[PDB]
């Protein structure tokens, strides 16, 4: 009988605290980079304003697809620890070198004298690519920062977690990772604010932005070394579940064969449907609700007063959703928690689009509440936007990562990479393409409200169906693997 | 810091055209939603037209069908074309940016405004 502190075994505690610290450090770096990259690529000595859109449209998704293909073969030819280090150490060393060498020597490595010769060579329509060349370093930083948030946060960390955590411990401790994730976001936001202020408070004659960037990248590399040390500690001094002996399988090593299996797998299909539908739903409904919001509050002061209260409610809901998620995971299981998000989004979206499309009929009904139907739509969309963003680290991400645990390591790792790197940017891109198609069809997103609502209905319906099928397959895998382990161990 | 400068406001006859231009600096102007407000003397500041990071161009009902907001990423500036102007469009127009992130301290940045006056002459 090993000792138990706080009602939890010391071994599980010893495996969970370093995981929580790793996730804290990872999201600390993620927030620092997510702010540094956009405050950096625009405040560059020579930088077009169409340099970030080009990196969001034509660079982000191809880079994600290329990283998926690279990671598949790397996992095929490397062990778990070797792959983790091979993926994360380049990020850490690049951010350190950028903070200490590449940014101070930015006038030296940037080909300003070449991407004006080639700008007289290639017409102004090619202003896009030329711009990146002109500040390639910073642009690479941007890309790498994006990749960090797409890879180190999702593939690296959560792959490690699903590799070392069982389904029971995942139900017990994944919401408590989101609590701590939010603390990392809070503290990293305060750190970014502190260094933004420090850039100005320090006296003249000093490149305050250079000092702030050096300090922020020093924190980035410190947290990265902390992540590496915690990974080494968990892999050395924590007894990890080995697997069920079904672990043996022919290594595919076919980047065509592996992808063909992933597209033909009914499990990855449903999981990718969840991810894609989540991204599309929040993006579309967020745009529509913000348009209605602007219509509601014409004055600046009222708009900002409402977006103080919205943030306060967002924080309160984040806290209460963390607690409620740790409760529902303990009590009802994976299926209920996986279906809570699409059902609530569906109900709130139906109410929202009903108050939008039919405001006339609903005017007497909402008048009982003392609200203009526009204001009712604003509040419904605000509550939906709150539930959808507060259930990420509490309700959606825990379910998504725990769906990976009962899989075999081949499919686990490969589907993790192919979903959390490629399918999520595809969700965002599909939402954008959907809205653009509605615009080109009907001239405006205001003239496409019924069709936007109908396609959102279809998307969340497919989300619910995928959640149901995924929960069925998830229970099937869990039962099969537990019975197989108990039969081979008997 | 964040800098927003408006231009193009002037004196035009009723039924005329006028193109406001907000030049922005110190933040990604293509990644945040850019607003256009107007304020008349004796009245509160009211919203005119916004454009999102995607360029989706939501307008106020008072100017819908006549005004057209358009962000040019090549020149890094937001634009507000005003066709079929009418004498109650006379106001000081501001371009606004909100919620710029943790690197910024105010949550609201404005320009100094540009005066647009529409004359009811015959």
């Amino acid at each position: 009988a090993s000792p138990k502190i706080f009602g939890v075994e010391v071994a599980t505690l010893k495996k969970i605290i370093p995981l929580g610290l790793m996730f804290f450090c990872i999201l600390f770096n993620y927030t620092i980079l997510r702010d540094t990259k956009d405050v950096l690529v625009v405040t560059a000595k020579g930088s077009s304003a169409e340099i970030i859109p080009f990196l969001k449209t034509w660079v982000n998704l191809p880079m994600a697809i290329g990283f998926m293909l690279l990671y598949t073969k790397l996992s095929n030819v490397l062990s778990k620890k070797a792959l983790f280090y091979t993926v994360i150490v380049p990020f850490i060393i690049y951010f350190g070198a950028f903070g200490f060498v590449m940014y101070p020597l930015s006038n030296y490595i940037h080909p300003e004298a070449l991407a004006d010769k080639l700008l007289t060579t290639l017409g102004p329509r090619f202003m896009g690519p030329i711009a990146i060349l002109r500040i390639w370093s910073f642009c690479l930083f941007y890309v790498m920062a994006e990749l960090w948030g797409s890879v180190v946060v999702s593939v690296l960390f959560w792959g490690f977690a699903n590799q070392i955590t069982t389904v029971d411990e995942a139900k017990k401790f994944y919401p408590l990772f989101g609590l701590g994730a939010n603390v990392a976001l809070i503290f990293s936001g305060r750190t970014v604010k502190y260094f933004s202020n420090l850039r100005k408070n320090l006296g003249p004659g000093v490149d305050g932005w250079a000092v702030s960037l050096k300090a922020m990248m020093s924190i980035v590399v410190g947290m990265g070394l902390a992540i590496c040390l915690l990974y080494w500690w968990v892999n050395r001094y924590v007894p990890l579940p080995t697997r069920s002996k079904n672990k043996k399988e022919k290594p595919k090593m076919g980047t065509m064969e592996s992808l063909k299996f992933l597209v033909s797998s009914p499990y990855i299909r449903d999981l990718a449907t969840l991810v894609v539908a989540y991204g599309i739903s929040i993006n579309l409904v967020e745009v529509t609700w913000k348009s209605k919001l602007k219509a509601q509050f014409p004055s600046p002061n009222e708009y900002s007063a409402f977006m103080g209260d919205f943030s306060t409610c967002t924080g309160v809901a984040t806290f209460t959703m963390m607690l409620l998620s740790q409760y529902v995971f303990n009590k009802y299981g994976w299926g209920v928690a996986a279906k809570i998000t699409p059902t609530v989004l569906l109900l709130t979206g139906v109410a929202f689009f009903s108050l939008i499309l039919f405001g006339g009929p609903f005017a007497p009904l909402v008048a009982k509440l003392g609200m203009t139907p526009l204001l009712a739509a604003v509040y419904v969309g605000a509550l939906q936007n709150i539930f959808s963003k507060s259930a990420k680290y509490s309700l959606f991400d825990p379910c998504k990562e725990m769906a990976y645990i009962p899989l075999d390591e081949d499919t686990k790792v490969k589907g993790k990479a192919a979903i959390d790197v490629v399918c999520n940017p595809l969700g965002k891109s599909g939402g954008a393409l959907i809205q653009q198609f509605m615009i080109l069809s009907f001239g405006s997103l205001a003239n496409s409200t019924p069709y936007l609502g109908m396609i959102l209905l279809v998307i969340v319906t497919a989300w619910l169906a995928a959640a149901k099928s995924l929960e069925g397959q998830f229970n099937s895998l869990r039962s099969e693997e537990e019975l197989e382990k108990e039969m081979e161990r008997a | 810091e964040v800098q927003l400068v408006e231009s193009g406001g002037g004196l035009v006859q009723a039924g005329g055209s006028l193109r406001l231009s907000c030049a922005a600096s110190g933040f990604p102007v293509t990644e945040h939603e850019m607003y256009w407000y107007r304020q008349a003397p004796g009245k509160e500041r009211e919203w005119v037209a916004a454009i999102d990071s995607y360029g989706y161009t939501e307008y106020a009902d008072s100017v819908k069908g006549r005004f057209t907001i358009s962000r040019d990423n090549s020149k890094n500036t937001v634009y507000l074309q005003m066709n079929s102007l009418k004498p109650e469009d006379t106001a000081v127009y501001y371009c606004n940016v909100k919620d710029l992130g943790a690197w910024y301290n105010d949550y609201d940045y404005w320009g100094q405004g540009t005066q647009v006056t529409v004359s009811s002459l015959e």
